[PDB]
DNA sequence: ACAGGATGTATATATGTGACACGTGCCTGGAGACTAGGGAGTAATCCCCTTGGCGGTTAAAACGCGGGGGACAGCGCGTACGTGCGTTTAAGCGGTGCTAGAGCTGTCTACGACCAATTGAGCGGCCTCGGCACCGGGATTCTCCA
DNA sequence: TGGAGAATCCCGGTGCCGAGGCCGCTCAATTGGTCGTAGACAGCTCTAGCACCGCTTAAACGCACGTACGCGCTGTCCCCCGCGTTTTAACCGCCAAGGGGATTACTCCCTAGTCTCCAGGCACGTGTCACATATATACATCCTGT
């Protein structure tokens, strides 16, 4: 029946980093694979965290840990700044 | 009690929603935290938009107004750092970048 | 008198010109046909989707593909142009296959 | 059944396969070594294919299946799920 | 040669016309394979009561062609003789002409492709077809030192002054292997070499079963089934179809399809077939169990079909399972997932206001399943998997507990596995409840295989 | 705290296949270590092999799977006939 | 009633009640069925047994009663499935296979 | 005090030794600062992993069990520390 | 009258002697030192496990002998015995380190 | 080096068309507001284990000297690969049909999670006796200079 | 083709620090219940996999020929190896100092769970133009006589 996807919001975010390009659906596709790639790689890195320290959660430092771990050279230093800036903005109201 | 989603609370695209709910159920640990999905979703938020500006950048050099697979390949490839993430993954329909040795050439 | 070219720039030309594309270069009937001999030997009387065969055959390609960069990295190595099956089974060896 | 399909790849094949690899001259052995090799690869594959399709109680070998099982060898898929 | 009495015959328009043509080519040492083998085949193809126009001219242009054909293609002279033992090469030579008389489309196991005279008019021809028609031709070429083989479903070429040389001039559905490699790997294609030598009575017997009567995937000619039972009876009072299983169930197939008074029952033939294979072949045959077990599935008599059945896995049991013999694995597959499921529930049915309550019945099913964990161990490809579980557990649930304590597994009747997977089940199932869990583990486990 | 190992199993083991062969302390953590570390293998392929299927529960069929899916050859059919020969007796008694 | 160790139902050395707690608390599924602790449990003894034999064996070939790392080195390099079982792994204390290539070695 | 190289202290002969272990005849003279830049990126990254493992515990001693996890991570498992 | 060896031979009897070992190839302290260098590049003021340099040794001489390993089949593919810079460079980019 | 002959391929213009971007119904999952219970933060304490220094031994590293073995370059040749071409063969597309099996909905039943009891097993100390390396003498075996 | 050299193993005695056995003793694995619900099973239904035929034309094939290159051979030299001597910093042993890893106890707050409600993301349907394909023009490039 209903499928899950990350279309909408790739979409979203192509539009607004190239308005005036669009994507086909073979790269749609293979970026939906891409997202859901890098989504199962921090969460099982983060998991993996989360249980070598005696830990029962999740929280933001073991997701930060976890792109540290996984994303290469400055990929991780942006990739930390942007979520750090997002959990401010969330918290703050 | 007007519903404001939790990604535009957060100032995303990427769900926040959507993401807690495959933390949770994804069987990753027992007990999710409220920051958690917001990271993570802000994380993968800006991986896409770095990829797909590479993307863009490619379909552009080819005169072209769609991202096919053969951009996001070559974004990939080209871009040190996106190519070591995506080490062993294989972008299917993309080809190869273009690259002959110098010694098989005859200069 | 018929003009024919030096030997070693068509290879050049087809160097570039399968580089630049993105077709897949082996065909895909003969290409379905052994992956199902192949798997004629796990489970008798097997059925495969055809994003099956295809996700099969995108992943031999790109196999093949970077097995023959590493082989022709040996080739070089050893200073030659052409790739004898001892560059195959050195790439094989050093990436830990064989 | 299906017998010697391997030779369904052919020369004229493998040559595009290396000219997109990138060499140039290529000896007249190098056929049978790759046709060995990417049946060696082939098998491994489907191996962890069929074993994903019969867990699953299924006839039908989908490309979830395929995708796995090169996930699972470590040759991650993209564009197929 | 074109014999004058032959040409004396006149063979009319009319069934017992071809009765009396095999009964007068069956009174010499060699019968002429190709006439006979052309007038059945034409016979066949023009009908696939208007009675096919039988015309000697047609005929003996397309003999005299085919003939013209061989010798021009094989030529004695070519090649040394050894005073009576034909030569390898000479066999290679006739089916290399034979195979290159055909096209490159391929019939894809089209019907009616199985007789000479569409072979000579066509470039269309079976694997069987094939075979008989290099035997046909070897004949014709006065080597009649060589001899036509027949497996349970793969036909072959042998020859030789005692057919100690084999050549499986005919691929599996590659012109000259030896079978001893086959028979080393103990697969059903071979029959472990016990293959039926068959002479040229024995390949009248294969022209006659090799009439293929269904017209379409729905209509059949009753004309060529009262053909085929004239021809198999009167080849039977010679004696000749006793050696071949498969003649004696077609033909009991036949009677039980329409009774003929003043012979014996379906029931009968069926047995002789089943003794046949038990004395001449050392109880190596299949087909003749299965034509049995079919014939008692028909009726609703369960308890008979199951042994049969069993006994059918048992005939399988020492077997090796491999990708060359898929038709006996896809036979035994129908077998045990679709006709025994249907049958036990159309039973149990019955049953519910017998064919159950019977441990006999359940015993010879759990033999049924042994023979096929037996035939699975030591194979190089997996036999049982997940598909095969489903129905098991499903046929073991239809017999009720107490039905099936009554049995008895050593080393209600006694019975013993010969078969590793079984001695788990020898205690998991007989109990008052089926745990499927451990059942389906059991058997999708992939043990006792060699890869 | 008390520390869990496979040191008393591994021992009871080794005097099962080898009655007269001592084993050092550097081997018995080796030998830990290797235990720990199949059996984060194969759990972790049966828990894949469970949310591949949309089922919520790992069973003896995954553990199987899991075992079919990682040990080579050889091992993959003797390890599994040893499951399976252990299963069978479970439950049975 | 009277206690009894689901190992020894199961004729197992190994723990079955060590190996169920292991699988429920290590977040592998919200459930696992009873028989999967006694099927690990088992391949884990078998594995466990098959390395400690061929490392004793490699022991005996030693004139030494008391298996080192060396020896469990030893045992796993020289066969041939246990190899590909442990292939991305060291043992620590583990020298390496004695092989010196022939083309090297002069005649 | 700031550790000035300390890379030097892989001497020629420890990499005579690594090589004579892994089969080798005669070895060229600038292997031996190759396999020097070698070693110090694959500890760099090592190291690099392990004080990561060893920062988010909130911990200022890098563990054994830091540096299987680290190696773990390359694809590297090491056995006998741990794990 | 000095006796001595061809230079191939000790070669060969320290290939034995070191293969038929398990001691560790470097020498403690300065590999200690060379760990705790190369941490304070990333975190300053860092204590160490013995246990944890030791379980680095343990790792850095298997990953050299494996590299040097390959190297020696590079090196035997050109036609050669001596392994060259050349030769690990060739091994490190097939196993995909470069 | 340099200029023509011929070349595959770049540049430019156009029709088609089938996939891409957008509108709508809607319903399923996500957002907002209690409830409560346990995980995790925080603080004080122990004491294990890390760092730091001194001091003597001798193992191993550093250095220099032949010297000869192996790397590198040049030559010759002969063979095995590329290049074109006409011929053959089977891929590819396009309908046409069948049906097996994937995906899903409704029972309903057996199985795993929770919980109270508690007892036998597995871990933390603590002897204790044999396995293994060290030392030392004798025998063995392969290897550069006459 | 026969003698000196350097490892290397075989065999006997030792006394030792480490594995195996012994002793408590808690604590978590076993027993026995319920109880909810996950998945086992049955029937259904649409879809998409298999099979078949026929035409077209793209591509594989076999063959001849030239020739670029792989490989063997020879010569030079340079630079790596073995050896003897000095030296220097690892290493073993010991002693202190303290800091930070483990542990425990208190509490508080944060997340799971439930319920209500609704709006945003998905499936379905529709305009429409980006790009592929065909042809006309064009243009850098490769081979060969100059």
């Amino acid at each position: 029946s209903r499928k899950e996807s990350y279309a909408i919001y790739v979409y979203k975010v192509l539009k607004q980093v190239h308005p005036d390009t669009g994507i086909s659906s073979k790269a749609m596709s293979i970026m939906n694979s891409f997202v859901n790639d890098v989504f199962e790689r921090i969460a099982g890195e983060a998991s993996r965290l989360a249980h070598y320290n005696k830990r029962s959660t999740i929280t933001s430092r073991e997701i930060q840990t976890a792109v540290r771990l996984l994303l290469p050279g400055e990929l991780a230093k942006h990739a930390v700044s942007e979520g750090t800036k997002a959990v401010t903005k969330y918290t703050s109201a | 009690a007007k519903a404001k989603t939790r990604s535009s609370r957060a100032g995303l695209q990427f769900p926040v929603g959507r993401v807690h709910r495959l933390l949770r159920k994804g069987n990753y640990a027992e007990r999710v935290g409220a920051g958690a999905p917001v990271y993570l979703a802000a994380v993968l938020e800006y991986l896409t938009a770095e990829i797909l500006e590479l993307a863009g950048n490619a379909a552009r050099d080819n005169k072209k107004t769609r991202i096919i697979p053969r951009h996001l390949q070559l974004a990939v490839r080209n871009d040190e750092e996106l190519n070591k993430l995506l080490g062993g993954v294989t972008i299917a329909q993309g080809g190869v970048l273009p690259n002959i040795q110098s010694v098989l050439l005859p200069k | 008198k018929p003009h024919r070219y030096r030997p070693g720039t068509v290879a050049l030309r087809e160097i570039r010109r399968y580089q630049k594309s993105t077709e897949l270069l082996i065909r895909k009937l003969p290409f379905q046909r052994l992956v199902r001999e192949i798997a004629q030997d796990f489970k008798t009387d097997l059925r495969f989707q055809s994003s099956a065969v295809m996700a099969l055959q995108e992943a031999s390609e790109a196999y093949l593909v970077g097995l023959f960069e590493d082989t022709n990295l040996c080739a070089i190595h050893a200073k030659r142009v052409t790739i004898m099956p001892k560059d195959i089974q050195l790439a094989r060896r050093i990436r830990g296959e064989r | 059944v299906l017998r010697d399909n391997i030779q369904g790849i052919t020369k004229p094949a493998i040559r595009r396969l290396a000219r997109r690899g990138g060499v140039k001259r290529i000896s007249g052995l190098i056929y049978e070594e790759t046709r060995g090799v990417l049946k060696v690869f082939l098998e491994n594959v489907i191996r962890d294919a069929v074993t994903y399709t019969e867990h699953a109680k299924r006839k039908t070998v989908t490309a979830m299946d395929v995708v796995y099982a090169l996930k699972r060898q470590g040759r991650t898929l993209y564009g197929f799920g | 040669g074109l014999k004058a009495a032959q040409k004396t015959l006149f063979p009319l328009r009319s069934i017992d016309d071809v009765v009396r043509l095999f009964a007068a080519e069956l009174g010499r040492e060699e019968p002429d394979l190709v006439l006979l083998s052309l007038v059945l085949g034409f016979v066949e193809h023009f009908l696939a009561t208007y009675f096919p126009v039988a015309d000697l001219s047609i005929i003996a242009a397309l003999y005299a062609r085919f003939t013209a054909q061989i010798r021009g293609a094989v030529d004695l002279s070519l090649y040394p003789r050894e005073g009576g033992v034909s030569s390898r090469e000479l066999v290679k030579k006739v089916s290399d002409v034979i195979w290159n008389s055909l096209s490159r489309s391929y019939f894809k196991d089209r019907a009616h492709i199985q007789s000479l005279f569409s072979f000579i008019t066509g470039t269309k021809l079976d694997s069987s077809g094939v075979a008989f028609a290099v035997v046909g031709a070897c004949q014709a070429l006065g080597l009649r030192d060589v001899h036509l083989a027949l497996s349970e479903d793969h036909a072959w070429v042998v020859f030789g002054p005692n057919g100690e040389q084999t050549a499986e001039v005919t691929w599996h559905g590659r012109r000259g292997q030896t079978v001893n490699a086959g028979v080393a790997e103990r697969s059903w294609l071979y029959l472990k070499g016990s293959y039926m030598r068959c002479d040229r009575k024995m390949e009248v017997a294969f022209m006659v079963c090799a009439i293929n009567p269904s017209i379409d995937l729905h209509t059949d000619s009753l004309e060529l089934l009262q053909l085929q039972q004239k021809l198999l009876w009167l080849l039977y009072d010679l004696g000749h179809l006793e050696r071949y299983p498969m003649a004696l169930g077609n033909l009991a197939d036949l009677e039980e399809l329409e009774p003929t008074p003043g012979r014996p029952d379906p029931l009968t033939l069926y047995h002789k077939g089943i003794a046949s294979a038990k004395t001449y072949y050392r109880d190596e045959h299949i087909y003749p169990y299965m034509y049995l077990a079919g014939y008692h599935c028909r009726n609703r008599n369960v308890r008979e079909a199951l042994q049969a059945w069993a006994d059918t896995a048992t005939v399988i049991q020492d077997y090796n399972y491999c990708r060359e013999d898929e038709e006996i694995y896809k036979e035994f597959f129908e077998v045990a997932n679709d006709v025994i499921p249907n049958l036990l529930k159309e039973a149990a049915s019955l049953l519910e206001a017998s064919a159950l309550q019977d441990p006999e019945c359940f015993a010879h099913l759990l033999r049924f399943y042994d023979g096929i964990c037996k035939w699975e161990e030591g194979s190089p490809t997996p036999v049982l998997h997940v598909g095969w579980a489903t129905f098991l557990v499903q046929s073991l649930g239809r017999f009720e507990g107490q039905v099936r304590q009554k049995v008895r597994i050593v080393s209600g009747p006694v019975l013993t596995f010969q078969s590793e997977k079984m001695k788990g089940m020898k205690e998991l199932l007989v109990a008052t409840k089926i745990n499927s869990s451990a059942i389906k583990l059991q058997l999708t486990a992939q043990s006792q295989v060699q890869m």
